[PDB]
């Protein structure tokens, strides 16, 4: 491993994302440092940057070294030897580890990640996101949070098309109501009729199932956010022309299947 | 000393003037040192009653009228090194920078059509942000206190209602004094029983230009925000 | 003797200096400079009538009383001087009780003093001079506990008297090992009131301190240090008011409880009483 | 072992000049071009101590001149892999008594070619030393 350790046969990234698999055995695990430790310092060789996001990940680590990799990995991430994409899918074995879950890592990392950015996170943003969902993750109060307020500079239209058609089908199951509605208005407020649209889809689920305070309101709502702008306006109207033609609680139960 | 002098800022109608009282309870028009001219910012110092006696036991209203709209000095916020000096019937003085020298107050209010602004919104010096969250006040008091305070712009309500809720995110701008516009959306929950707002957690988003005053704006709403102890 | 060695970088260097103006220290060198600054950042105290005790921060005495530009305080009741861990009065107009050799150790010395003659160590046989070995000796809650550190830990100091010195291992409670607080706060957050052993709270009450109380003279100040914002209570826990600033350096007063003096410029001015407020 | 998917020397102008696709599956000029593209365009010269690309082993190299570019397998040790691209610039030079150049390669192909299927043919590497070679050919 020693031999090897500095590109004699820089074969030897690649095992451990599998070929030689590591998940350790808890006192095995302790003596793993300082071997990471030399990629992870070495920061060079194509061998060794994936190397080095393999090596870190199958031992693991603690809390407090990420955080002086965050740093290193500032810098390093935007070419390195194109450490972008050995990052994306190390990034893809993070979004996995922790896809949502350790939610204090989570917001850490997406603070990082936004952060030390370029751009390059909208790509693992796709995975991630993903991740969270498989999770079904529950510090989302939390989660959304720094979601949605990042994300709203963080930008990226794209990505608010994705994670709207997620957040369309889950709502009221998970409730804080006021902050939620709170975000809502927030993500329509931008430009684009498009924009706009997505609140009132994602909406039809909610609407419908309604939560701690919603269907009187819920139908007092859509009264008092209302719009013109032709085709917008159109949607403002034939929403509600489309709600005008159905007793809504059928309405609800027809459209949302 | 005898010769006590107080002295504290007025501004008075952009005219940022200086209310100085030397008191010189001195025992005579003990001599006095001196003071220098310079430029300042979008505005410059530009005056001193010129006789340095401390005339005893008496109480001078010493006046400096600064000039308001000119003297480029970059030195923001102010807070920059001003000299009283040690010169004569003193051997030290008062050497200062200032503090004192914030932004709610410059800016004016001022105006924007709708789409254009939001188009605009996006496009301007995205570059600050700071969070509305916490109060003493619902924000239909609490706003218009802030409002006044800045002396800055809302643009437009849609109504939907600060009221019921409301679900409101609300946009603001203005501009200054040496011509800066500023532009926000904040977006806030707002008080009303067990529905929501007696915090936020609404994000003031503040452009302007640089991010240094912008950020800054953001803390300076951020005092402005709330009132207590200064 | 050579204490130590100390690196950090230039390789090269021809001047060292200490300002005597004493304000500050440097080094100069080659590839460049260094200024430091020093401060015991906010430091001890003790009060006898019209008279204020210091420890200095940075400088020396200033402990009470003044003549024409600046005056330390250098008096027989030595404040701002001695290599303190902590001071307190120790009420009579004539004592205080004082740590010294400071620092953390097994244990220090404590050499108390009295105010119409300090010494070195005073008398063990005067009981306004005595002095023992003992780490810190800090106050707490409900007003006659006491902590005394007696062990490189939690000693329970706890009289009647104020002229105290006393030893108490009981209350042995760590859960915050050795360290600093001072109605408990080993940044509690809170001072939090007890007795002299038990394992059950009396309570906690959820406000906080400069790390210091300020009594009103002796010990009973609901006038509240707080280290950036003090705020003013009448004793215990009723927020009277609220102090904040910021400026943080300074300081502002009390005459007794809740008297207040607030600085202002070249002007010295009280912030309010009866339903007043006043350029003195 | 049936293993070449293309070796290519490649122009660093995301040229080939040689290609042989020992084995191949997939087609187009343009394809093999605009798959070239993204690689090439990417490791633009530069070149890695090892690359992976799909799973697959991409050992490229570069001369001083040339780019070099063998698609194998991830599937199959770098030492002896290497070891054939190693052989190729090597004994070029040697024999030759010049290595790779532009102007080399300008001049006249056929040697490479005359080479190249000699050491390898399709999928499956028949040889990756020089000597055996040298002697064995005398043209």
């Amino acid at each position: 491993q020693l031999f090897c350790s500095s590109p004699k046969a820089a074969l030897r990234y690649a095992a451990v994302r599998t070929l030689n698999k590591v998940a350790m055995k808890h006192p095995s695990a302790v003596t793993a440092c300082n071997l990471d430790l030399e990629n992870l310092v070495t920061d060079s060789n194509r061998s060794i940057a994936t190397l080095a996001i393999t090596t870190l990940l199958k031992t693991g680590s603690e809390s407090s070294i990420d955080r002086l990799m965050k740093q290193i990995s500032s810098f390093m991430s935007e070419i390195s030897d194109e450490f972008k994409v050995v990052v994306v899918q190390a990034i893809s074995a993070l979004c996995q580890k922790y896809p949502r879950k350790h939610a204090v890592l989570m917001n850490f990392l997406f603070t990082m990640l936004r952060e030390e950015g370029g751009f390059e996170y909208k790509r693992a943003i796709v995975d991630c996101i993903i991740s969270i969902i498989e999770e079904n993750s529950e510090s989302k109060e939390t989660g959304l949070s720094h979601l949605c307020e990042f994300i709203e500079d963080c930008e990226f239209t794209v990505l608010a098309t994705r994670i709207l058609h997620l957040l369309g089908q889950e709502g009221p199951k998970t409730n804080n109501p006021s902050k939620y509605i709170r975000f809502i208005y927030n993500r329509v407020v931008l430009e684009h009729e498009e924009v706009r649209a997505g609140a009132v889809s994602a909406l039809a689920k909610f609407g419908a199932q309604n939560e701690e305070m919603l269907p009187s309101i819920l139908v007092l709502l859509k009264r008092c956010v209302m719009d013109d702008d032709n085709e917008v306006r159109d949607r403002a109207t034939f929403y509600l022309n489309v709600l005008e033609q159905k007793q809504k609680a059928l309405n609800a139960g027809y459209i949302l299947n | 000393d005898p010769v006590y002098a107080e002295a504290y800022v007025h501004v008075n109608q952009y005219d940022i003037v200086l209310d100085v009282l030397v008191v010189n309870q001195t025992s005579d028009t003990l001599q006095n040192c001196t003071l220098e001219l310079a430029t300042l910012g979008d505005l410059k110092l530009v005056e001193k009653p010129s006789p340095l006696t401390l005339a005893p036991h008496d109480f001078a209203n010493i006046k400096a009228n600064v000039k308001v709209a000119s003297t480029e000095n970059g030195i923001i916020f102010g807070n920059i090194v001003y000299d009283v000096s040690g010169a004569a019937s003193d051997r030290n003085c008062v050497v200062l920078s200032d503090i004192h020298i914030d932004i709610m107050d410059y800016i004016q209010p001022a105006t924007c059509t709708d789409a254009e602004f939001r188009q605009m919104w996006a496009e301007f010096e995205w570059e600050n942000k700071v969070t509305v969250n916490t109060n003493m006040t619902d924000l239909n008091d609490y706003l218009q206190h802030i409002l006044k305070s800045t002396n800055m712009k809302c643009l437009t309500p849609e109504k939907a209602l600060s009221g019921y809720c409301g679900f409101m995110a609300a946009n603001l701008y203005a501009r200054s004094i040496f011509g800066e516009d500023a532009l926000a959306n904040v977006s806030i929950e707002k008080p009303v029983h067990q529905g929501p707002d007696a915090a936020v957690t609404g994000h003031i988003r503040i452009r302007a230009k640089s991010q240094g005053m912008a950020l800054s704006l953001g803390d300076k709403i951020n005092l402005s925000q709330k009132k207590t102890s200064l | 003797t050579g204490v130590q060695t100390f690196r950090r970088d230039h390789d090269r260097f021809w001047v060292l200096a200490a300002h005597p103006n004493l304000n500050l220290f440097a080094a100069g060198h080659d590839g460049g400079m260094i200024v430091f600054k020093l401060e015991r950042e906010r430091p001890a105290y003790a009060v006898h009538g019209n008279m204020l005790h210091y420890v200095k921060d940075r400088f020396l005495r200033q402990l009470d009383f003044n003549s024409s530009k600046d005056v330390a305080v250098m008096q027989l009741r030595s404040g701002s001087k001695f290599p303190v861990f902590n001071m307190s009065y120790n009420p009579a107009e004539n004592a205080v009780l004082l740590c010294t050799r400071a620092s953390n150790l097994e244990n220090s010395t404590y050499d108390l003093y009295t105010i119409p003659k300090d010494a070195d160590s005073q008398n063990p046989d005067a009981p306004e001079g005595k002095r023992s070995s003992g780490l810190t000796a800090v106050w707490v809650a409900r007003n006659r506990f006491a902590v005394l550190d007696r062990m490189h830990s939690l000693l329970i100091k706890n009289l009647k008297n104020e002229i105290t010195k006393k030893i108490q291992v009981p209350n042995c409670d760590e859960i915050f090992y050795a360290g600093t607080g001072n109605l408990l706060l080993r940044d509690a957050d809170s001072i939090t009131l007890f007795d002299v052993q038990q394992k059950r709270t009396l309570a906690s009450v959820k406000i906080s301190k400069v790390k210091y109380v300020i009594w009103s003279a002796d010990m009973s100040h609901v006038a509240l240090l707080a280290k950036h914002a003090i705020v003013i209570c009448n004793r215990k826990l009723d927020a009277l008011c609220n102090i904040h600033e910021n400026i943080r350096v300074k300081s502002g007063a009390w005459d007794e409880s809740g008297v207040f003096i607030y600085t202002t410029s070249n002007h010295i001015k009280y912030a309010v009483t009866t339903g007043d407020h006043g350029i003195i | 072992l049936y293993t070449v998917k293309a070796i290519l020397i490649l122009d660093n102008d995301g040229d080939r000049l040689f290609a042989k696709y020992y084995d191949d599956t997939y087609p187009s000029v343009k394809e093999q071009k605009a798959f070239e593209k993204n690689i090439f365009n990417k490791t633009h010269r530069t070149d890695s101590e090892i690359a992976l690309l799909e799973g697959l082993t991409v050992v490229y190299k570069s001369s001083i001149d040339l780019y070099f570019y063998v698609i194998g397998s991830s599937y199959e040790n770098e030492l002896m892999l290497m070891a054939v691209l190693n052989c190729l610039f090597d004994s070029l030079s040697q024999m030759l008594r010049k290595n790779v150049e532009k102007r080399a390669l300008l001049e006249n192909m056929e040697g490479l070619f005359l080479a190249v299927d000699e050491i390898v043919d399709g999928g499956v590497i028949l040889e990756s030393d020089p000597q055996q070679v040298v002697h064995r050919v005398a043209l």
